[PDB]
C-alpha cells in the first residue's frame, strides 16, 4: 500500500502544483473519493500503555506497547482481538475471555476518556472492512496514524489540520483550519495545482511516508 | 499535546 501511496505523492510533488500560472485546485474535488474511515479523536497513553483512538464510525481501538490491538465495534460489544503476528480473533464483551479482562477495561477506559474529553474530527462528512491501527509516530509537529486499510493520516498539532491519504483511490483529503474539508484526485491536483499551505503539507507527508516505508 | 483536539 505504502509504496503504492509513496510514488503518488512523488508524481504531484515533482508536478510542483503550486507555481502554476493559474492555480485551480477547485477543479480537482473528486465527492466520490471520500474515505470511509478516518482517525476522530486520540489519546497517547504509550508510556504506561499505548496509544487509544476512535475511528469516524464511532468504533474505537487501542494499539498497546505490546503491539497487541484490541477493537470495539460502534456496537459496543463486539471485539476484535489482532495479536503481534497479525492473528485475528472475534469475541464479544458479553462472551470474553478472562485473559484479556485488564486489555478490555483499559479499552473501557479509553472510550470514557474520549466520550467526556474529546471533539469528534470531521464530524460533518458522511462518509468496507473495518480497519485497525497497524502504526503510529508523533513528531513535535504532527502525528502520523496508518490504518490497515492502507491509509495514512496526519494531524498537525498547530492549527489542527488534517490530511488523509488513501492509496486505494489516489486521493488527499485536507481538513482546513475552519474545519472545512475537501477531498482530491492526486493526479487532479498534478494538473491544476494546488495551494501554498497544502503544497507544504504534501511535501510534509512525503517524509512522513519513507519514514513509514523504513519501519517494515 | 497528550491527546487530540479536547471540547
Amino acid at each position: 500500500h505504502l509504496s503504492d501511496m509513496l510514488q503518488q505523492l512523488h508524481s504531484v510533488n515533482a508536478s510542483k502544483p503550486s507555481e502554476r500560472g493559474l492555480v485551480r485546485q477547485e477543479e480537482a474535488e473528486d465527492p466520490a473519493c471520500i474515505p470511509i474511515f478516518w482517525v476522530s479523536k486520540w489519546v497517547d497513553y504509550s508510556d504506561k500503555y499505548g496509544l487509544g483512538y476512535q475511528l469516524c464510525d464511532n468504533s474505537v481501538g487501542v494499539l498497546f506497547n505490546d503491539s497487541t490491538r484490541l477493537i470495539l465495534y460502534n456496537d459496543g460489544d463486539s471485539l476484535q482481538y489482532i495479536e503481534r503476528d497479525g492473528t485475528e480473533s472475534y469475541l464479544t464483551v458479553s462472551s470474553h475471555p478472562n485473559s484479556l479482562m485488564k486489555k478490555i477495561t483499559l479499552l473501557k477506559y479509553f472510550r470514557n476518556y474520549m466520550s467526556e474529553h474529546l471533539l469528534k474530527a470531521g464530524a460533518n462528512i458522511t462518509p468496507a472492512r473495518l480497519p485497525y491501527l497497524r502504526t503510529w509516530f508523533r513528531t513535535r509537529s504532527a502525528i502520523i496514524l496508518h490504518l490497515s486499510n492502507g491509509s495514512v493520516q496526519i494531524n498537525f498539532f498547530q492549527d489542527h489540520t488534517k490530511l488523509i491519504l488513501c492509496p486505494l483511490m489516489a486521493a488527499v483529503t485536507y481538513i482546513d483550519e475552519k474545519r472545512d474539508f475537501r477531498t482530491y484526485r492526486l493526479s487532479l491536483l498534478e494538473e491544476y495545482g494546488c495551494c501554498k499551505e497544502l503544497a507544504s503539507r504534501l511535501r510534509y507527508a512525503r517524509t512522513m511516508v519513507d519514514k513509514l516505508l523504513s519501519s517494515r | 499535546p497528550k491527546t487530540s483536539t479536547p471540547r
